[PDB]
């Protein structure tokens, strides 16, 4: 699956 | 869950320890299967837990679609904050699972015995796979799903095992796939960066932050965009670009390591333009030539809190060979502006790095782990796969 | 041409635009032709004015019955033009849709006007070992043109939209077989035959009564026991499915060309089918399955005869045996054969089958089988290394 | 295709 990822 | 490799030391893996993978410690210096090709394979299907059953899910039917649909739209994957969650739209789920080759029983569901309702999810498409200097071919498993109310009931290993028995019963022995947390074992470690589009949006729902020394008027103009894509010859793929652009990729693709192997019949499916799905576009130049093309797909997030999607585009794939790449890009953040995206989300793979901040990405929180089931490899940097799943 | 002297005598103008090794050469490397292609024609051959290709969805029972009268009408006859193939609706189905199987390989030619069917041409998927080397490939089979429509270069165009078809899914090798001698067999195998009813196949002139003999005597020379003697021997169930398998996997790694089958395609050409496929395995006192025969029914029309008008053919799949000897196995498949009302049991001379063709009484057959492989260049083998059999 | 043979 994908990985949700957002601004550090 | 552990999110990085330190983190991996310090476990066990009940499930994965008795998978062909390799151990998260070993360094891997061969090429090739863990374990042989089956010549007989379980007939039955695994056992689950009392009241649950197994099921196929026909996404032909629009209403097992939208069962799939509600289902990853309440329990799949989350940010790491648990703030946002994966939105994957009906239409979406029919390109990333009906590619050419795709089977039904490959859409693996569970679902309750005396409510018939769906509460858990794998698929199996079929894919080529070069990894290193061997074609295989393989599946990419994804939508890995177990219902919030099911979660830590051993769930995910039947599935898994589910799912291998039923690729394993049309032949096939080896399967990609990527996952936000470390298993044994990466063939590939990448992270995601996101570029700002709409950057009130992002700072708003707090998909990002104002980093403080700097007002919001100040992140508004670092960010802006030009209102019109600067390349010449730019404009969407056609039915006439299906050769040269599967042509294209295929040349490009040679310098990574682990790649997919794609049919015309392939790149048409991911490739050719569809609405809120897929985009691509192609720079044929002034004697009528296709040079380079780029592409993204759409996949929006629900706002767990509070209201409208985060809409994302997402790099897919990427070929330059008259256009620098770096114009390129450029020209897929204006394009995604244009269409209304708030974000564009970037791995660092491929030859991504030389353009992230150059274009103003901002590192992102969530690692992309690449595995390989039944393949014992040696491990690559990020910028050796070439590989985009969805 | 039929044989390899008619054969060296002519020009191939066709097969020389193709990436086949010529007749002449002889072969001492293993690889492709030529290079994958990395972009692939997108329209369709141009076919002669009034006629329009057509993928056929054989779903759908009449557009089933139509290939099925197609053949049924044009197809194959043998060389003197007494008998043509027969292939069924329902066996076509079997053939034709095993797991993989492609409609737009199901490729139709139709008169524009009429919507006649008048030409066919098929494949299906299928992992092929040959020698070291496993590929995904295709099967070519049911190459057909209406008698009308011949000698006008309908099939060439037929050749070049399948390869087309094909290569769009990125497959670039193909086998197949035929009674004629083009560039260039990779294998050669003789039919044989062996009475099962002399005196229908005598009736039509399928065979003959030597001087030598007389019709008693060759009914008691055909005749055959009235039950298999091996124990054990039984139809093939479900539950068979993973040994027949794990068999057949192991049985065809002696040969240099074989087919790499999925469980699910074991099933699908082995599961026993009234009419179609027969397979009986042998299970031991301890319940093991160490033997398997198999046999596929394909009869014939017998033309311009008054009475007789059909021969009913079994033809020799594939037949393992790692505990009961291959003649007792074929003297039972034999048996079974008879029993179940066939005139004749055909088999090639291929794999092991030569260890018992003569002793069983089979006799040789007037029709050579030639196998082929497209845009693969590797030596010939004898028929004994030859390990695929198809429809 | 496949071929048809009878008795030589
Ligand atoms: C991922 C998910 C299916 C796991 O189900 P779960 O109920 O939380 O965990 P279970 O008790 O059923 O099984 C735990 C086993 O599955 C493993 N596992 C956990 N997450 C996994 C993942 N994304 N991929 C593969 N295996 C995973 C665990 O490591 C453990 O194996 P181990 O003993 O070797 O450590 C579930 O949490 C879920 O649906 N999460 C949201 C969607 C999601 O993250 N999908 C996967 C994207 S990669
Ligand atoms: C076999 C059949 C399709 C050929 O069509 P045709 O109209 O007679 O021949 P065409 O004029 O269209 O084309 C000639 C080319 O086709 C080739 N060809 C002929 N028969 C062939 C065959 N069975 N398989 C492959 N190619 C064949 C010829 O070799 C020639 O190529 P060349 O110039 O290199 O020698 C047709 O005669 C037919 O339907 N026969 C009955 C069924 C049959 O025999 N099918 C083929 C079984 S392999
Ligand atoms: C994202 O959803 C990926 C979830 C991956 C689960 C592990 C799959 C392991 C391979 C199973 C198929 C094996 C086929 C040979
Ligand atoms: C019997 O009907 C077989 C007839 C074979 C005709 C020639 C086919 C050559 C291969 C075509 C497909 C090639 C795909 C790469
Ligand atoms: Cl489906
Ligand atoms: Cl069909």
């Amino acid at each position: 699956g994908n990985c949700f990822s957002k601004a550090r | 869950p552990a999110k990085t490799m330190e983190e991996a030391s310090k476990r066990s893996y009940q499930f994965w320890d008795t998978q062909p993978v390799p151990k998260l410690g070993e360094v891997v210096n061969t090429h090739g299967p863990v374990e042989p090709d089956k010549d007989n394979i379980r007939q039955e299907p695994y056992t689950l837990p009392q009241g649950f059953t197994w099921d196929a899910l026909d996404l032909g039917d629009r209403g097992v679609l939208k069962e799939l649909y509600t289902l990853l739209n309440e329990n799949y994957v989350e940010d790491d904050d648990n703030m946002f969650r994966f939105d994957y739209s009906p239409e979406f789920l029919l390109w990333a699972l009906r590619p050419p080759g795709w089977l039904p029983q490959w859409h693996c569901g569970v679902r309750v015995v005396s409510s018939r309702k769906l509460v858990g999810f794998i698929s199996a498409i079929p894919a080529n796979i070069h990894i290193y200097d061997t074609e295989k071919k393989m599946v990419e498993i994804n939508f890995l799903c177990v219902h919030k109310k099911l979660r830590s009931k051993r769930v995910a290993p039947v599935l898994i095992r589910e799912i291998t028995r039923r690729v394993h019963l049309e032949g096939i022995f080896q399967a990609v796939y990527t996952a936000g947390v470390v298993l044994p074992k990466p063939v590939g470690t990448c992270r995601y960066w996101h570029r700002s589009l709409n950057p009130r949006k992002l700072i708003e729902v707090k998909f990002s932050h104002l980093s403080r020394n700097m007002t919001m008027q100040r992140t508004m103009k670092l960010y802006r965009l030009p209102e019109t894509p600067k390349t010449a010859g730019l404009r969407p793929m056609e039915t006439k670009d299906i050769p040269v652009v599967h042509q294209l990729l295929t040349r490009y693709l040679k310098q990574f390591h682990l790649t997919p192997v794609m049919s015309q019949e392939e790149v048409e499916h991911w490739f050719y333009p569809q609405e809120n799905i897929i985009d691509t576009f192609v720079v044929e130049n002034a004697n009528g030539e296709v040079t380079d093309f780029l592409s993204f797909y759409t996949l929006p997030s629900t706002i767990m809190n509070h209201h409208k999607s985060l809409k994302a585009a997402y790099s897919f794939y990427n070929v330059h060979t008259q256009t620098p790449l770096l114009d390129l890009m450029s020209d897929a953040l204006v394009l995604a502006k244009m269409k209304g995206f708030d974000v564009f989300n970037a791995l660092d793979l491929m030859e991504n790095k030389t353009f992230l901040e150059k274009l103003k990405f901002g590192i992102g929180d969530g690692n992309l782990q690449y595995y390989l089931y039944n393949w014992k490899c040696p491990s690559m940097g990020a910028e050796k796969v070439g590989l985009v799943l969805q």
